[PDB]
């Protein structure tokens, strides 16, 4: 949904964005691992295990 | 919400007064988009003649930059509220957290030069879903001074204007409430007295040829500034004490 | 502590996927980064500047 | 001396999923038909979606009905994601009346034969007062692409009421479309591919009807090359 | 800035890519050969290219030969106007080279072609840098493995000059300056221990053994092409981050 | 539901034509530009030489005596030979030439199954006193493009050491590159305007090539459309 430019990180040394862009991806790999686990209505036993 | 926060957000959407923080724990008793009624609990109830509490919200109202600041309920009927809990969001808060903007799937790569400098590309699934669409609330004021040539009026009759423009405003002169106006429409019909014509010689034949009745009153109404369009959500009228209130007033 | 969160989500640990082009259909070699940055929208709107 | 593909099984995994496969593809035509279909399905499928709502006692979007627990600015942002498939006509005018305490799901719209709601478990608003009452008259249309309310105003033609709340309409029954050519196998041919278009609609349009209306949007457009005008 | 990284990616060469050693038949076959998907954008190849050379009173002449190049440089040769020589697009083509490749087109061919040759570059850098995916991650910046020992030795070697001010073996002014120039030793054995790990980083194989090359590290390519920033800033994303000055102007 | 078809489909000339086309629907500027471009480059029936029998030499890094260029260059002079054949599907020419001077391609035999379209396309420059050049060139029809590297690797037509193999380009095209750029229909700015730019090796005129490639494409869509 956006296409940023990678020639902004070498000169300006904000390596925050390139780390917030990964940890912001692990935290949305869960949201698709739960949204499926909850869409077949597995149980309130599998959710509490994940 | 910030998908990657820093934990120091609940202390910024509570310390500022934007949130409608609950003042005594209890049980919600009536939710509504403009009112919350918190049935107080037992022990946190005053000694004599206590009853219940009630919080009002503040629907669409204009801040200092012309953005809107409106609150919303975030609780249903039956929630046990508590001291310091939250009942209403504000402008950019969610469930108490402080969400300043939206978070969207980003990728780092050069794409055909449409992000040459620091600039940004944007998919069209971010315009359809309407996640970056904000609301702005302007305001316009039409004062009718007391000239030394006779006073102005707020009459809804205006010299040489066709009904394509006098469609929205009712007979009292002010516009309606909810009429979607655009650039150039009229919002308040106002005419000012003008004499001292002294019209040119060439045009003074142009009048006698057709009979154009000269103007006793000049048109100085309030028309919407160019390049803008939005429903007229509210109208207020102030009057000097000593002049009658027309029907719309 | 990040990479151990991606591996729980089945995502690739390095944080870089292979994107396919949108118009042609071929695949960008040397995979690209894809994450979830949190984008504000400052109020230097355009139709108040022109 | 060429081969031409034929439709094959349609593994309807779920209501909004699908997997249609195109069995006998000649070599080299894998990515040529795929990406020339993914760019058609995602762009130009005719769908139907709400066009303008109208509530009983409210004048503009930023109001707030008494009894409901949402501003009207969120009752429109919940209708816009309503999926409905009219069969006979081109446009409809739905209705919705309800009274009592309890969430107003989409399943309470008045029933008609042609109009056929797809997600009846939807939520629209809430009611939270015994003497509350909501009564709107939704509209529905057919089209394609996306037409925001601001640009559907140039064809207003004197929209006389001040009770009409205009919604933006994004008619499209497709959400994401993958596809992955893989090693098909006819009885004796060294290299034959298989296309597997893992579609995903919003429960509106049939899968096999999409592809038969995304091919003829191509096969009708290539005429201008088959006969070069000069 | 962006085009100059497009061209640097288009005119490098790997060591063993798809379709190495084959022999093409001009710029036109060398392009479609890569579009179709057989050969790689930088794979060493032998093409035949006719260059022109204005040597009489303003007249061009042809000279057909067998240049030894990549597939990338050939595709870029179909853009250069007539009068230029093929030793202009045969280098690695960083940013100091493009800056002159326009200059030698001004001095020779005047300003009718150079204004229309300074656009086929922009329409080619922007294209071949978008279908190359020049991303950047959090493991493109390779920390050197010997950063510890280089930091712990000068961590101890300076704990034993502070002692030499305990027992008065040295005055302070020859304590201060003798502690500065020992860190400058360690501050420079980290850059020299990092850049030697980015430059020759990759090691790929021929058909037989393994032989090393220049790297393909997306945070090195944006430094070596001069597209954005150089080793005075790569040294802070991987190496040690200098020594700072307090408000006086003193270290 | 009811789409837009192009008018003002202009075409140019130079065997090198720069077609144009407009106004296509928005986003249709590319799914047409790339469907075609992947057909003229990938699969299109055509004829092209594949192997050569140098009458004396058995290895490419050897050298023929008397011939100016070496066999790593002559094959470069044969990989671009423009041949069309109406009747046959496996024709093997013969070029046994003598003399001295630039040996053009018109000195081949003239069999009723072939018809060159570029006779003066030179193949070799002969020295003096030799006049000894004879070869059996083999041309067999096919589709697309197939290098000689990925054939001997799977060597199945077992040939003794010295049956030279060449890179075969079967397609009648030599370059094609579309280019989209915005246009308008006097009230909408979300339109397109395709620009194709095509070349061929003589054996087919350009605009004729696009015609019989939007046909191969609209055949694969036969079992779908109504």
């Amino acid at each position: 949904d956006i296409v940023l430019n990678p020639l902004g990180v070498p000169s300006r040394m904000n390596i925050g964005q390139i780390l917030e862009t990964h940890l912001g991806m692990a935290a949305k790999g869960i949201g698709d691992k739960i949204n499926a686990m909850l869409k077949q209505q597995q149980e309130v036993a599998k959710l509490r295990e994940f | 919400k910030p998908l990657v926060g820093t934990g120091m957000e609940r202390a910024v959407a509570v310390d500022s007064g934007v949130t409608a923080v609950a003042k005594r724990g209890g049980v919600v008793q009536y939710v509504d988009a403009s009112r919350i009624v918190i049935k107080v609990n037992e022990d946190e109830m005053y000694p004599g003649e206590a009853g219940i509490d009630i919080y009002n919200l503040t629907k669409y109202t204009r801040s200092n930059q012309n953005t809107c600041i409106n609150q919303m309920p975030c609780v249903s009927l039956g929630e046990p509220v508590e001291r310091g809990d939250v009942l209403a969001d504000g402008p950019s808060t969610d469930l108490g957290e402080l969400a300043l903007g939206q978070n969207m799937r980003v990728a780092f790569m050069p794409w055909n030069g449409y992000n040459f400098e620091d600039s940004i590309l944007v998919s069209e699934r971010v315009v359809q879903e309407d996640r970056f669409t904000t609301i702005h609330i302007q305001e316009l004021a039409c004062v009718s001074r007391d000239t030394k040539l006779g006073p102005e009026e707020i009459t809804a009759d205006i010299p040489n204007v066709g009904e394509a423009a006098l469609s929205k405003l009712d007979e009292s002169g002010i516009v309606y409430i909810g009429a979607e106006v655009t650039g150039g429409d009229i919002l308040v019909g106002k005419v000012t007295p003008k004499g001292e014509t002294q019209l040119t010689p060439e045009e003074k034949l142009l009048r006698a040829i057709f009979g154009e009745k000269a103007s006793d009153v000049k048109d100085s109404s309030l028309r919407v500034p160019n390049g803008v369009s939005g429903t007229v959500i509210d109208v207020q009228v102030f009057t000097r004490d000593g002049v009658e209130k027309d029907k719309r007033a | 502590e990040i990479k151990e969160l991606l591996k729980l989500g089945d995502l690739p640990t390095s944080g870089q996927i292979r994107l396919y082009d949108g118009r042609t259909g071929e695949q960008f070699e040397r995979p690209v980064t894809v994450g979830y940055m949190y984008m504000l929208k400052l109020n230097h709107l355009v139709d108040d500047k022109m | 001396e060429f081969l031409k593909p034929r439709l094959v099984d349609i593994e309807q995994v779920s209501s909004t999923h699908a997997k249609v496969t195109l069995e006998p593809l000649e070599r080299g035509f894998g990515h040529t038909l795929g990406n020339a279909l993914r760019r058609i399905l995602l762009s130009s499928m005719p769908g139907c979606a709400v066009t303008e709502v109208e509530i009983d006692g409210v004048l503009h979007e930023y109001s707030t009905k008494e009894g409901v627990q949402e501003d009207i600015l969120e009752i429109l942002l919940n209708l816009k994601g309503l999926a409905v498939r009219v069969q006979g006509k081109d446009e409809v005018i739905l209705t919705l009346n309800k009274s009592g305490i309890g969430p107003v799901t989409a399943a309470d719209i008045t029933h008609d034969g042609d109009v056929e709601i797809v997600k009846p478990q939807h939520v629209i608003c809430h009611l939270t007062d015994e003497n509350a009452s909501i009564s709107m008259r939704i509209k529905v249309q057919r089209g394609r692409g996306y037409v925001p309310a601001s640009t559907r105003i140039h064809s207003e033609e004197d929209e006389r009421p001040i009770g009409r709340l205009l919604v933006d309409a994004c008619y499209s029954p497709v959400e994401r479309i993958a596809y992955n050519v893989e090693a098909a196998r006819v009885e004796q041919r060294t290299d034959l591919d298989k296309l597997v278009i893992e579609m995903e609609t919003n429960g509106t349009i049939d899968p096999e009807e999409a592809i038969r209306r995304a091919a003829t949007i191509l096969a009708e457009q290539l005429e201008a090359f088959v006969d070069l005008r000069d | 800035q962006d085009v100059v990284l497009g061209l640097y990616y288009m005119t490098r060469d790997c060591v063993n890519a798809k379709g190495e050693g084959m022999v093409l038949t001009g710029p036109k076959e060398a392009e479609r050969l890569y579009r179709s998907g057989l050969a790689s954008l930088h794979a060493r190849v032998k093409v035949r290219i006719t260059e022109y050379e204005k040597d009489a009173n303003g007249e061009l002449v042809a000279k057909t030969s067998l240049k030894d190049t990549t597939v990338g440089r050939a595709i870029l040769w179909m853009i250069v106007p007539k009068g230029l020589p093929y030793s202009i697009v045969n280098q690695a083509l960083g940013k100091k080279a493009i800056s002159k490749m326009l200059n030698t087109c001004y001095r020779i061919l005047g300003l009718k072609p150079t204004v229309i040759f300074a656009d086929q570059i922009m329409y080619t850098g922007f294209a071949y840098a978008a279908r190359s995916g020049a991303s950047v991650g959090i493991d493109d910046m390779v920390i050197p493995e010997k950063k510890h020992e280089i930091i712990s030795e000068a961590e101890a070697e300076v704990a034993e000059i502070q002692e030499q001010f305990q027992s008065g073996l040295v005055t302070a002014g020859e304590r201060y300056n003798k502690v500065i120039d020992i860190w400058a030793a360690a501050n420079d054995r980290v850059s020299k221990a990092m850049m030697d790990n980015l430059q020759t980083e990759t090691v790929i194989n021929r058909d037989g053994q393994e032989e090393k090359q220049v790297s393909f590290n997306s945070i090195y390519m944006m430094a070596d092409s001069g597209a954005r920033g150089s080793a005075a800033q790569i040294r802070q994303l991987a190496g040690m981050r200098g020594l700072m000055a307090k408000p006086d102007g003193s270290i």
